[PDB]
């Protein structure tokens, strides 16, 4: 009854953590903490012991009220705790570094995307501007006839030359952003990818390290941890 | 021999080294560059189609630039096709990718936030120039308003138009008894909650009297005159104003009767200012009840007020001038629908997984209410790891009429057991309409602390970020828009559901859900209920207790405070039960705000519950108490299902009713605008506030502009000026601060830490970069008050670019609350919760406490010459050096009073380990901690720790130099303060649990889920009885100290 394999609220949550698994005096006696559910001779149907009551229901709780009994060196199984705890904490930094890079790259990217919206908007306003000058510049060639003909139209065409070639530089500046956008977006897929491979092996490393620490405790621990 | 000759081949030497400063990165005054060059070329696109490129100075105004553009455009062709310059406005593409017209031509070329350096010239289209000052709004919010106008979603649009209801109603309260009521909005009286005084404050009064000092001003306003009244603590501003006029105007030419009349024609022309800051005493409270006075009493200070004429005050107040913006029986009931729930998974697209590493991937799914209404299910592990596509109707064992109003699907893609992505949808929309059709949910990546599969406390909705796992799906369509019942209808169904139970017969085993005791219950029951009612939120309730509660629900009206436990004991999957709970809540006795706040956390998502919770706040929550808990109330908006809701309408109103609340309500929202979990919601909310808040928008825009100067400034110091000497950096800093754009922007404005204080004029000699690698700026301002000298001639606050303040900010708040608890229950421990304010992503502001030093400075200064050792008395000696006379005795009282409190607060919270450079002591002998770090013991994942371990240094000082301090009465006293304090918090432990619970919203790594908070149970020992808990604390304190702490 004392040992019983499966036999406060905080650590029991951390032992039920991650559907069917189970384990003050003045409020009541023992508590069955089934995960899917805290459940208080030992309600109405009372008929002898704590080991009695659990073996019956292992074979469902629907008919009671309207669904896994999970539970020799000492010094060298204690070094392993230091070993797996250095591995586990090594692994955390790697998962933490990459969650920053991911989020920075999420921003760096989305910053780029905006800047492309910006460029494109800029370009519209420059494309709208060479359009703007062709209206008035070509009204101001024919209206003149001969006066200043090339001493005007050269310097009108010079301006117009600079306009569209400045457009040329912007468009190339945008393209050069877009190329790097994909390179960033590639690296972004790579950050996620490796996060997803570290993650499963992070939890197992964590889980073994708990069970290694469980088995020992069946103050000294802190130097290893 | 050292390393057993083991090589590490991989290891190569060619953000750990100088490992500080990790947030980043935000672009500045132009694209790709933090701070535009001091001279720069700008291409000016004209109306005539000509490009002229001006070389302008960085700092040049648009008035200056236009004036020169039109000079220099004569020299180009087609001059005659330009109108007089005055006929034009500027425009360019900005870094938010919008085309902003530039109306305020005083603005400088750097301050415009251009993308490419170019201006286009045009005539002002959209002749309401007046209306296109939501640049003002967009600037405050930091995203342009037009960005909402092109959002499709009706909820958003609907929020935008409907929330104006609130804005119009609040503005109607403002201009009610104006100008007084306007002054009351702007300068709302800064007043403690209660008029009743603690005994230790009272005893400083000699039978309830304080010497006060009323200053007054005389021609040509230069000469000022004191008038030191000694008046009652509980007399009001008007009584004080009279006495100060009595004294000012007694004379040898006025009889008493002549005086009395001169008092009456003067007494109501004036009001009381605080000398040194913009605080006022605008309404009838006991002087004591104003915060300024009470601090003056505690600090042993003489209040210094000013008589100010109301017309010089209603001079300064503007018109707030609110405007309405340009944006101004049927088909089905859910209970008819006779099927179970089934939802179709279709195809997740953008999933990034190593085929080498992972075997197989599937979609786990569930329905929830915070906790879940059916056995959780998955789907079969199909097209694994490589273009995954399932085409499965999932079948959830629950009838469609038994879905509660706030029911939510939570789902996630996983690995075999390991979550890749996640996302949760509301099964009903904001119009009550059951979700049917095809949805395109983009997912969220799992956080740090969350290892579990599904994450249901996570934000309801899709990610806006496109390039994420976009798991689309299909919902069952029932030939009609299926809607949730009316309340009138849920009422009727309950009235029937109760009357029906009254005829269910004799034996019902599974008594559980029904009384059988009838109008007469047992008295052993009635005391086991109030026994439950005492228990904190995290003492999880059993099925027996739940059912026990649920049956006796009608006697649970006797004990309103039980409600959270009762609400958690409803079967939210049984509409029969749920419909009855709605009918109790309908008229359940209102409860205290500190208890009603639990009901706005993640575990109470029902609209009716959250309704009742806001209803309590509307009644009991004072403007005082709201300010205290505003951080949690903003954070809890996240857990609301829809944008428009009662809590948003409550806060928005208070915010537009009280400008001191408004201020922090802006900044707390504005803080989190970086975070895509809330950018939409808070963006919209902030638009409302900003459109309705009167002239305070203009004041916010000045604060904002000043912060973004400092953000750019520190941002350069941390990129391009790393690897320079302080000397070089500091030269760069002062060079920059002297440019007129910085001079404009950083001089005339309000301290966001407290908008009562004004900042004017930088003293750049006292401005400096601290040593820290984060490159925090120590900034110093002149207090431009008429009575600066009476409070502080200089105001100085630290701005930190690298570091996340909101841990600190919460612990600081949590302290402030323990302090008030302790003091308002008559026991004096003086905590110094300094000012902290996060204003963005790892950007913030910290109040400087003048005259305080890290213990390490005490020891570095107390320089035992020659580097032999530091002496443990040096603190004691340094403190003696300051406090000499009977003063010394009182300073040790202060040290001993602070040291106790800080020991208990520290212990309970489990803040970072305390040490020389993070403990601080003040000249008058008060001690206080800084740089708290990880609050609820965040390194334990790698114990019930004691972070403040009182070394000799402290113990020496607690007793007055005595040897073997362990055994003085000086120490006995100190211990009993610790025990009395420890227990004080233990009677209020619900509140602290609750405050921490409300903060899970924020993406704080130290608050990921409730077991993080569970630490604060152990440390308070709430499972135990107080005398065991006492002994537990003594125990915990004794082992850390190695002697002392027994035989109470
Ligand atoms: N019982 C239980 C339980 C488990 C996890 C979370 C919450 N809120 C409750």
């Amino acid at each position: 009854l004392q040992d019983a394999e499966w036999y406060s609220r905080e650590e029991v949550n951390e032992k039920l953590r991650d559907d069917g698994t189970f384990l003050t005096k003045m409020h009541g006696d023992y508590t069955l903490t089934l995960r899917k559910k805290l459940i208080k001779k030992y309600s109405d149907p009372l008929t002898s012991s704590v080991v009695e009551l659990i073996n019956h229901y292992r074979n469902s709780l629907a008919q009671y009220n309207p669904v896994y009994p999970v539970s020799d060196n000492i010094e060298a199984v204690g070094k392993k705790l230091h070993e797996y705890n250095t591995q586990f904490q090594e692994k955390s930094r790697e998962y933490d570094r990459l969650y920053e890079e991911y989020t920075r790259t999420s921003q760096e990217i989305q910053m780029k995307r905006t800047a492309i919206e910006a460029f494109n908007e800029t370009i519209k306003i420059f494309e709208e501007q060479c359009q703007t000058q062709e209206r008035y510049s070509k009204e101001y060639i024919e209206k003149f006839k001969r006066e200043g003909n090339e001493k005007e139209i050269q310097r009108i065409m010079h301006n117009y030359d600079k306009l569209k070639s400045r457009i040329s530089e912007i468009i190339d500046s945008r393209r050069r952003l877009e190329e790097d956008l994909k390179k960033q977006a590639a690296e972004y897929r790579e950050i996620d990818k490796r996060m997803n491979s570290i993650k499963p092996d992070l939890i197992q490393l964590r889980k073994t390290r708990d069970q290694y620490l469980m088995w020992l405790t069946q103050k000294k621990l802190n130097e290893w941890l | 021999s050292y390393y057993h000759h083991h090589h590490h081949h991989d290891y190569d030497i060619p953000q750990g080294a100088m490992g500080s400063m990790p947030p980043r990165p935000s672009s500045g005054e132009l694209w790709g560059i933090h701070l535009m060059p001091p001279r720069i070329l700008v291409e000016c696109l004209l109306p005539n189609g000509m490009i002229v490129t001006l070389e302008c100075l960085r700092e040049a105004t648009l008035i200056t630039i236009k004036h020169e553009l039109f000079k220099e455009a004569r020299k180009y062709p087609l001059h005659q096709l330009l109108q007089d310059e005055s006929s034009y406005i500027f425009v360019s593409v900005t870094q938010e990718a919008e085309r902003e017209e530039f109306f305020d031509e005083t603005r400088r070329l750097c301050d415009l936030r251009l993308f490419q350096p170019f201006l286009k010239v045009i005539e002002p289209v959209g002749n309401r120039e007046e209306k296109i000052l939501n640049r003002e709004i967009g600037f405050a919010i930091g995203m342009p308003v037009c960005e909402f106008d092109m959002v499709k979603d009706p909820e958003v649009q609907d929020f935008r138009r409907n929330i104006l209801n609130v804005c119009k109603e609040a503005v109607d309260l403002r201009d009610l008894n104006s100008p007084h009521s306007r002054a009351m909005y702007v300068y709302p009286p800064n007043v403690e909650s209660s008029p009743e005084l603690p005994k230790h404050i009272y005893n400083k009064l000699d039978k309830g009297q304080i010497i006060v000092v009323i200053w007054v001003i005389v021609s040509p306003n230069n000469d000022k005159q004191k008038y030191t009244l000694k008046i009652n603590h509980d007399c009001v501003p008007e009584q004080v104003i009279a006495e100060a006029i009595r004294k000012k105007t007694r004379s040898m030419l006025l009889s008493s009767e002549q005086l009395k009349l001169c008092v009456l024609e003067y007494q109501g022309k004036y009001i009381l200012k605080v000398c040194g800051c913009d605080e006022y005493f605008l309404e009838k409270y006991p002087l004591s009840q104003y915060k300024y006075i009470r601090s003056c009493i505690m600090l042993g200070r003489m209040p210094n007020l000013m008589l100010m004429a109301k017309e010089s005050l209603y001079s300064q107040l503007p018109m707030d001038c609110f405007t309405m913006p340009s944006y101004s029986t049927s088909t089905k009931s859910l209970w008819v629908i006779n099927s179970a729930l089934r939802i179709k998974i279709l195809c997740a697209t953008y999933v990034n997984v190593n085929i080498r590493d992972i075997d197989k991937i599937y979609v786990r799914t569930g329905i929830y209410h915070g906790g879940e209404p059916l056995c959780d299910n998955v789907n079969t592990q199909r097209v694994p790891c490589s273009n995954p596509r399932w085409n499965e109707w999932l079948n959830y064992d629950i009838y469609i009429p038994d879905l509660p109003r706030a029911a939510r699907l939570c789902l996630s893609i996983c690995s075999v057991h390991c979550p890749l992505a996640w996302g949760n949808i509301n099964l009903f929309d904001y119009t009550d309409t059951l979700v049917s059709g095809k949805m395109a949910l983009n997912l969220w990546p799992v956080p740090h602390g969350l290892e579990d599969l599904l994450n249901p406390i996570g934000v309801t909705g899709s990610n806006p970020n496109k390039e994420t796992p976009c798991l689309e799906l299909e919902f069952d369509w029932f030939s009609s828009v299926v809607k949730f019942p009316d309340m009138s209808v849920i009422e009727e169904h309950a009235n029937w559901s109760v009357s029906r139970e009254a005829g269910f017969s004799y034996s019902h085993a599974g008594l559980s859900n029904r009384l059988a005791r009838d109008n007469e219950l047992r008295e052993n029951d009635k005391e086991q209920l109030k026994a439950i009612s005492t228990r904190d939120p995290l003492s999880e309730i059993t099925e027996q207790e739940k059912d026990f509660l649920w049956s006796h629900r009608h006697y649970c009206v006797t004990i309103p405070e039980i409600l959270p436990k009762l609400l958690l004991s409803v079967k939210w999957n049984s509409r029969d039960e749920v419909a009855q709970m709605y009918c109790l809540v309908k008229d359940w006795p209102p409860i205290k705000p500190e208890q009603a706040m639990e009901l706005l956390d993640c575990n109470y998502p029902d609209p009716m519950v959250r309704g009742f919770a806001v209803r309590c706040l509307e009644k009991y929550l004072t403007d005082d108490k709201l300010s205290q808990y505003l951080i949690q109330l903003v954070q809890v908006l996240k857990y609301e299902q829809y944008l428009d809701n009662l809590l948003v309408r409550f806060l928005l109103k208070k915010a537009l009713t009280n400008q001191r609340i408004g201020h922090f309500f802006f900044w707390h929202l504005k803080s989190e605008m970086h975070n895509k979990t809330v950018s939409q919601r808070f963006g919209l909310l902030l638009e409302s506030y900003c459109r309705a808040c009167g002239m305070y928008l203009k004041h916010l825009n000045r604060q904002v502009e000043a912060m973004e100067k400092l953000i750019n400034l520190t941002d350069i110091l941390k990129q391009e000026k790393k690897d320079e000497t302080q000397k070089v950096q500091m030269k760069f800093l002062v060079e920059q601060m002297r440019r007129p754009d910085f001079m404009d922007a950083l001089q005339g404005f309000l301290s966001p830490l407290n908008p009562a204080h004004q900042l004017g004029n930088l003293r750049l000699e006292e401005c400096r970069i601290m040593s820290s690698a984060k490159r925090p700026l120590w900034l110093n301002w002149e207090n431009p008050d008429i009575m600066s000298e009476l409070l502080f001639q200089n105001n100085e606050i630290i701005f930190k670019n690298g570091d996340d303040l909101r841990q600190d900010m919460l612990t600081l708040q949590i302290i402030r609350i323990m302090e008030n608890i302790w003091q308002n229950q008559g026991l004096d421990l003086r905590m110094l919760p300094y000012g902290c304010l996060s204003i963005g992503d790892c950007v913030g502001l910290i109040e400087v406490v003048r005259n305080s030093h890290t213990i390490m400075q005490i020891q570095c200064k107390g320089g035992l010459k020659g580097a032999l050792q530091f002496n443990s008395h040096t603190l004691h000696q340094w403190l003696k050096d300051k406090n000499k006379g009977e003063i010394y005795d009182a300073a040790i009282d202060l040290f001993t009073r602070s040291c106790a409190g800080y020991c208990v607060a520290t212990f309970i919270l489990g803040i970072g380990d305390r040490h020389n450079s993070n403990i601080m002591v003040k000249d008058d002998g008060q001690l206080f901690h800084i740089d708290f770090g990880h609050f609820l013991d965040h390194k334990k994942k790698k114990r019930e720790r004691v972070p403040f371990v009182l070394t000799q240094d402290f113990l020496i000082v607690i007793s007055k130099g005595a040897q073997e301090c362990t055994k003085t009465r000086e120490f006995e006293r100190f211990q009993e303060m610790c025990y009395k304090a420890y227990l004080a918090i233990r009677q209020h432990a619900n509140l602290f649990i609750n405050l921490f619970s409300m903060m899970l919203g924020s993406g704080m790594p130290e608050l990921q889920s409730f077991d993080d908070i569970a630490y604060i149970r152990k440390t308070l020992a709430l499972d135990k009885t107080e005398q065991e808990a006492l002994e537990y604390f003594m125990k915990q304190m004794n082992d850390a100290h190695h002697g002392g702490w027994t035989t109470k």
